[PDB]
RNA sequence: CGGGAAACCAAAGCUUUUUGGGCUCCGGGGGAAGUAUGGUUGCAAAGCUGAAACUUAAAGGAAUUGACGGAAGGGCACCACCAGGAGUGGAGCCUGCGGCUUAAUUUGACUCAACACGGGAAAACUUACCAGGUCGAACAUAAGUGUGUAAGACAGAUUGAUAGCUCUUUCUCGAAUCUAUGGGUGGUGGUGCAUGGCCGUUCUUAGUUCGUGGAGUGAUUUGUCUGGUUAAUUCCGAUAAC
RNA sequence: UAGCAAUAAUGAGAUUGAGCAAUAACAGGUCUGUGAUGCCCUUAGAUGUCCUGGGCUGCACGCGCGCUACAAUGAAAGUAUCAACGUGUAUUUCCUAGACCGAGAGGUCCGGGUAAACCGCUGAACCACUUUCAUGCUUGGGAUUGUGAACUGAAACUGUUCACGAUGAACUUGGAAUUCCCAGUAAGUGUGAGUCAUUAACUCGCAUUGAUUACGUCCCUGCCCUUUGUACACACCGCCCG
């Protein structure tokens, strides 16, 4: 989760994206759940570009 | 193993890339800083092994409430007498390791090894008795005679095989249970090996060649020209 | 037994038998007269548009067919 | 060119690379305890001497980040006041919640951030509840003469109702599933302290992460600023990068 | 380098209200939003699925948001007359026209609108005028309550709602305390929509009437910024002493 999900981070940066973040949350069987954000780039989160530029699933 | 060759952003990194000098000790002779890490893995790096020491967490109290920077200690070394420590804290443990290797490849300092009472056969351990402090931990180094395998704790055991020294006796004053400040206290000693004025070095010398002024108007060009 | 969340064992204590059916020796001794006269045992529906060869036993005289499972109840004095 | 863990200090430095001018006093984890006891001094109060039993995995020093409170400073807001106005708290009823009650008052939520919520204005349904009361669901996937493995539906009975729910009387089911289940598919059953997603406040705000850097032994640290500037990390700036 | 006294100028100092909303997390809420879900649990003796009814509406009491009023600026019967947001039937069960039959609730028979077309100039409600009540706990107020007339739901009871006569409770403005707000805002008054077979005092909207009083400070209670103390760091709901 810290490497194979880290490999697909700039597997998509080859197209020329402005930035990508990947939030993977849950338990690592330390049953208290954790979450680390894989930030890389210049990402908006707000305003009209939030409806426009960013895309999430 | 470049695999993409990088531009020299500094001055003497271009001279390294120009082939103006093939002597790493020429940098050490005038004590000008190796500023970019791409310098020495051109001069060195042929399976020059490093190993991490110490990656224990370091926290900071915030409002909600405690976030961790993982600080790494990496130790790189030439077995013919060069050494380095890496000291870098990061967010997570991957870039803690890789970020300090650049710092490990920039703190690379030559090691003076020598003889004690018998000028026979590949200078072995240390020319004299040296020590160095950082934060209460002192480590004297004793020139042990031939075939007297390393007498130290495991933190400078793995560090002094990377230094080109045959064997050592050592006597470490201080709180050496802090496994990172132990490592940095050894280096102030080994950096003093080329700072002790032995009577081997009482002649005057050929004074140097001034690598700025000797290679001056071959840098009056404005181009970053390699070979 | 069984376990609910909050209230257990309201106690009719729940022995469930829909039909018993360790009983009911089937009426296969079918009266056939001497060949080729025949007899209808334990009278089924007189109009045989349904199959209804089910042979209900001698009850108190209210005899119900079984292919039509309780409809067409017939011996009988029925209605006008 | 010092030194130290630092705070810091022309000494607290010259305690090199276990160092060395000379002399004297004192300490050896924390307590029990400057107690007990003996001796000595004293008019007394008390002073100078001074243990152990037992107990203990830490006590402590200098610094760092948060905590941001009879800590001063500089600022902000009608979920804060001043100045106003309107309502609640009075009564009536509606509804929520607590309690009691009963078989159930299903139940989930309890300062803001639970409480006319769950978009829950519930006649059944919803509903998970209660009381009777049917009906078959998937890894023991079945050993067993289908005379039954699981229901549709007569009168007496029964039930909420001939409901064959069940039974007297007794036919009828279609192994195209009772497996006599591994403590299970399902389940509005358990745990949101296992969790995902969702949102909620946190948080009326202005805050936050960097890559390299002149800055620490180090946690960390002008970078993200004393402006005498703005809803605002907002700025002609001091500038100590962009 | 900010003479922000240029109110001017101007439909406009923004129409100015809103949607999105970083870093960091909470043991916030939901397993009873789901075929998101771990494991647990029980299913031939079902928690499921429901077969019927009851309950969630049980009431000596506490508490919460509300509705209606405590009237003569009003109340009462008439008489004048203006909305806006929108919703509107297709195994149809909706918006509704125009006749008929009804004290009314509601009944018969036909018509329009799948919608800027028809309701619909959506010609709504206080406010406007005239009379009746004289400020009597009175026709203020409509709690309570008997009987009839009805409606939808097969089926209507500590109730499913709706009118007609009758009853006319408390309340004469609400203690301590405590809310919401600076302009088309508060507050008054309606209407649409939500769930809806039937039932809105609820919330999501919308129009209409349209003030007072600031035009600001840090007292109150919070939130930021640093400087500063700390023996706190499950963080002052701390730690902690006899």
């Amino acid at each position: 989760v810290r490497r194979a999900c880290y490999g697909v981070l700039r597997y998509i940066m080859e197209s020329g994206a402005k930035g990508c973040e990947v939030v993977v949350s849950g338990k690592l069987r330390g049953q208290r759940a954790k979450s680390m954000k894989f930030v890389d780039g210049l990402m908006i989160h707000s305003g009209d570009p939030c409806n426009d530029y960013v895309e999430t699933a | 193993e470049d695999s993409k060759e990088w531009v020299p952003v500094t001055k003497l990194g271009r001279l390294v890339r120009e082939g103006k000098i093939k002597s790493l000790e020429e940098i050490y002779l005038y004590s000008l800083p190796i500023k970019e890490f791409e310098i020495i893995d051109f001069f060195l790096g042929s399976s020059l092994k490093d190993e991490v020491l110490k990656i224990m967490p370091v926290q900071k109290q915030t409002r909600a409430g405690q976030r961790t920077r993982f600080k790494a200690f990496v130790a790189i070394g030439d077995n013919n007498g060069h050494i380095g420590l890496g000291v870098k804290c990061s967010k997570e443990v991957a870039t803690a390791i890789r970020g300090a290797i650049i710092l490990a490849k920039l703190s690379v300092v030559p090691v003076r090894r020598g003889y004690w009472g018998n000028k026979i056969g590949k200078p072995h351990t240390v020319p004299c008795k040296v020590t160095g402090k950082c934060g209460s931990v002192s480590v004297r180094l004793i020139p042990a005679p031939r075939g007297t395998g390393i007498v130290s704790a495991p933190v400078p055991k793995k560090l002094l095989t990377m230094a080109g020294i045959e064997d050592c006796y050592t006597s470490a004053r201080g709180s050496t249970g802090t496994l990172g400040n132990f490592a940095k206290a050894t280096y102030a000693a080994i950096a003093k090996t080329y700072a002790y004025l032995t009577p081997d070095l009482w002649k005057e010398m050929p004074l140097g060649s001034t690598p700025y002024q000797a290679y001056s108007d071959f840098l009056s060009k404005p181009t970053p020209r390699l070979h | 037994a069984k376990k609910r969340k909050k209230k257990n064992y309201s106690t009719p204590k729940k022995i469930k038998h829909k039909r018993k059916k360790v009983k009911l020796a089937v009426l296969k001794y079918y009266k056939v007269d001497e060949n080729g006269k025949i007899h209808r045992l334990r009278r089924e529906c007189p109009g045989e548009n349904c199959g209804a060869g089910v042979f209900m036993a001698a009850h108190e005289d209210r005899h119900y067919c079984g292919k039509c499972n309780l409809t067409f109840v017939f011996s009988k004095p029925e209605e006008k």
